[PDB]
Order: C-alpha cells, then structure tokens, then sequence
C-alpha cells in the first residue's frame, strides 16, 4: 500500500489546491513542512504561514481572464489583473484558513510582455532566488522579499533549483 | 500574493474534511503516518481547526467533536487508517494516555458586540475567560454555568464551543452572546474592548483563540 498512498497524495493535494487556485494544471512539487519569513525591518519576521509547500503549473491559458477577487508594509500585495502567471507556489496552512501564495512567472515571458504589450495591469519586477542562512530567499514580482524554511538542506536546494529553472526557462509541460 | 479564493465557506463537509486532510494529515513524513499515536494527534489537530475556523466560515456544517470527526475522516479518506482498531477505541487507549484536565469556561459578549469578559487572578497578572476544573457525570454545559457562578456570578444557559488542548488541559470554551454590560459582577467565593484586543495580540489561553473569537465577531454583525 506504501506507493498507493503517494498517488492518492498527488490526487488529494491537486483537487484540494484546485479549490483554492482554480487554475492548476499540473502539481510539480510538494514538501511536507514549510514556514514563511519576511524581510523589511533589516531582520526576519516569522510570518503566520506554516504547512505543506506546493509548486504547480497554471493553465495560462484563456487570454483576457480576470485575476478574480478574494475578500502597512506588513500586508501582502495581492495580484490584480490578467491571468498571465505561469506557475504557482502555495503553503497549505495549518495556523489559520488563509494559505500562502507566490505567483512564479518566468523572466522569459516578462521581457516578452513588457516590451510587446506595455499594458501592465500591475508593475512586475522579475523574480530571483538563492540559498542563504538555512532559508530559500525569494524576491517576488511586487518587490516583496520572502524566505521559506525546510529542515532538510537537500530540500532547501531542491525547491531553489526548481524555482530557478521555472524563472530562467520558457513555459514548459513536464 | 496570488489571489486564491475562500472555498471552505461554500463547500461540502465531505470536501471540508478532504482539505483538512491535505492540511494536517496527508502531507507529513511517513513516521507521522506509520504510528497510531501520531495520526491520532493530527486528527486532534484538524478537529480543532474545523471547530475553530471551518465551522465558523461555513455555518451549514455541523458541530463535530473529535469523537465523530475522526469517524468522518476514516470514511471519506480510508487510506490513512491502516490498522484494525476503531479511532474511537484508539484515541482513548492511546492519545488519552495523555490524561487531560477538562476545563469549562465561556467567552462572554455584549448585545451591541464590542466588548469581551475576561478576569485576572489573585496570584496571576494574566487575563482569561472564567476557567475552573470539572466533576463526575455532569454535562459540559452545566459545568460551564456553575464555573461562571463561582468566578463571576451569572448563569446564562450548547453546540457553539471552541475546543483546544493546552499543556494537558482540554479547554472547551463555549460561545454566549447577549449579557448586560452595565451589570455588576463580583466573586461569590472567598479568595476590555475587542477593538483594543485585536491591535494588542498582533504585536509579536485567550491569546490563542483571538482569530476564532474574531470569526465569532465578523459573523454576528
């Protein structure tokens, strides 16, 4: 049964996340214990997001689709505009009902966008990642600088190299 | 940052369980799945998240005790329960080997909904709901009004509770809205604004049930 379990894990995770972000296509990576830290006060602040980490592929998709609406420097900057973001990051929370998210779109599509159709709904600065002080440093599209923790140093590079592949490469189908 | 919706407040109990499964039970290292004592704690953990958030977001959902909620996870996702014994039978022999002190109290609210009733002890410089120890073969609602008679002196008079285990003590604080704010309460035994409490806890037992208590506030209005 030990393998019949991991295939049920891909099923349950997927259609549980589909109810949160309705635009998943392919669940690419899942880790069981992540924690988010934010940078701003020249030091790390333990944010209230702790649970399973997941990186998926988004169905982008039906061009002209709305990024719909859910309900000072501490609050995140919700993405508003067209559904153009190619992959997703999600920490399925255990603290409170609202989960954690990061839209991960390649710089390959951003430079393709920002020059051809300069109708930017929201200012988007390309993403970058690194391995520093037992955390995965993530620079978001809306300048926000987050950091995600996982006990294993293997897992920390695992999520880094993937996040790095996603942004440095062109939209794929694995 | 990415705008994900709120599906808990609109989905089936079957689905709500599924979610909580992904949340607390299914995404865990094998160790926390091959051992009975461990998953019985993750059920403990998700039943509280259900009672303190899921039940409060979607009101069509029924109030579930760790007794029945486990029976429900076992039916919808029977892949996690491998062993032969029933959860009811197991979470008594194994999890409750961790012998808990059931403490019955209540989160008292006003008719206008703006203030909460918390008291400070003689020795303790900490604010909490009227909290005291239980007895033998007495309903959790009868021990609730009796402890609020011993520590404040006002019986109010069921399914609207807020369960949580804190260092070997099963706190099951009930929710009662509608008690006079002008009335004078005094201890019958020998020996604050909600607006003011939201801003105070944000700076990093009542210190843990802030968000479920905010959900009771967001809802009634």
């Amino acid at each position: 049964s030990t393998e019949t379990l991991e295939i049920y894990r891909k099923a349950l995770n997927f259609n549980v996340i589909a109810r949160y972000d309705p635009k998943i296509k392919q669940l690419l990576f899942h880790t069981p214990h992540a924690t988010v830290y934010k940078w701003g006060d020249d030091n790390w602040n333990k944010l209230e997001y702790q649970g399973v980490l997941a990186i998926y592929l988004r169905d982008v998709g039906d061009k002209e689709a709305i990024l719909p609406e859910v309900s000072e420097a501490n609050t995140p900057h919700v993405l508003t505009g067209h559904d153009i973001y190619n992959y997703g990051l999600i920490i399925m929370n255990r603290i409170n009902p609202d989960n954690f998210s990061l839209a991960i779109a390649p710089n390959s599509v951003l430079n393709k966008r920002k020059l051809f159709a300069p109708n930017r709904e929201e200012e988007l600065e390309p993403m970058k990642v690194e391995v520093r002080d037992d955390l995965v440093m993530i620079k978001t599209l809306k300048k926000e600088v987050y950091g995600i923790w996982v006990h294993t140093p293997e897992d920390r590079q695992n999520i880094y190299e993937l996040i790095k592949y996603l942004l440095e490469n062109e939209p794929t189908d694995s | 940052s990415l705008p994900l919706l709120r599906p808990f407040e609109t989905v089936s109990l079957e689905n709500a369980v599924e979610d909580l499964v992904v949340r607390f039970i299914l995404n865990v290292p094998p160790e926390d799945l091959s051992t009975v004592e461990r998953v019985l704690f993750h059920f403990e953990e998700a039943s509280w998240f259900y009672t303190d958030f899921v039940k409060l977001m979607n009101p069509y959902l029924p109030n579930l005790s760790i007794k029945s909620f486990s029976k429900i996870v076992i039916d919808i996702c029977p892949l996690i329960w491998n062993w032969d014994i029933t959860p009811e039978n197991a979470l008594v022999k194994f999890s409750n080997y961790k012998k808990t002190i059931p403490v019955r109290g209540a989160a008292i609210f006003n008719d206008s909904l703006s203030k909460i009733l918390l008291l400070r002890g003689i020795n303790s410089k900490h604010w909490s709901f009227p909290r005291g120890k239980i007895g033998k073969d007495e309903d959790d609602v009868a021990c609730c009004i009796r402890e609020v008679k011993e520590e404040t002196g006002f019986d109010l008079t069921a399914d609207q509770y807020v369960e949580r285990n804190m260092n070997g003590k099963n706190f099951k604080i009930f929710l009662v809205k509608g008690v006079p704010e002008d009335f004078e309460f005094k201890p019958e035994h020998k020996n604050k604004d909600f607006k003011k409490l939201s801003k105070a806890i944000t700076k990093n037992l009542v210190n843990s049930m802030i968000r479920p208590l905010s959900l009771y506030v967001k809802n009634e209005k």
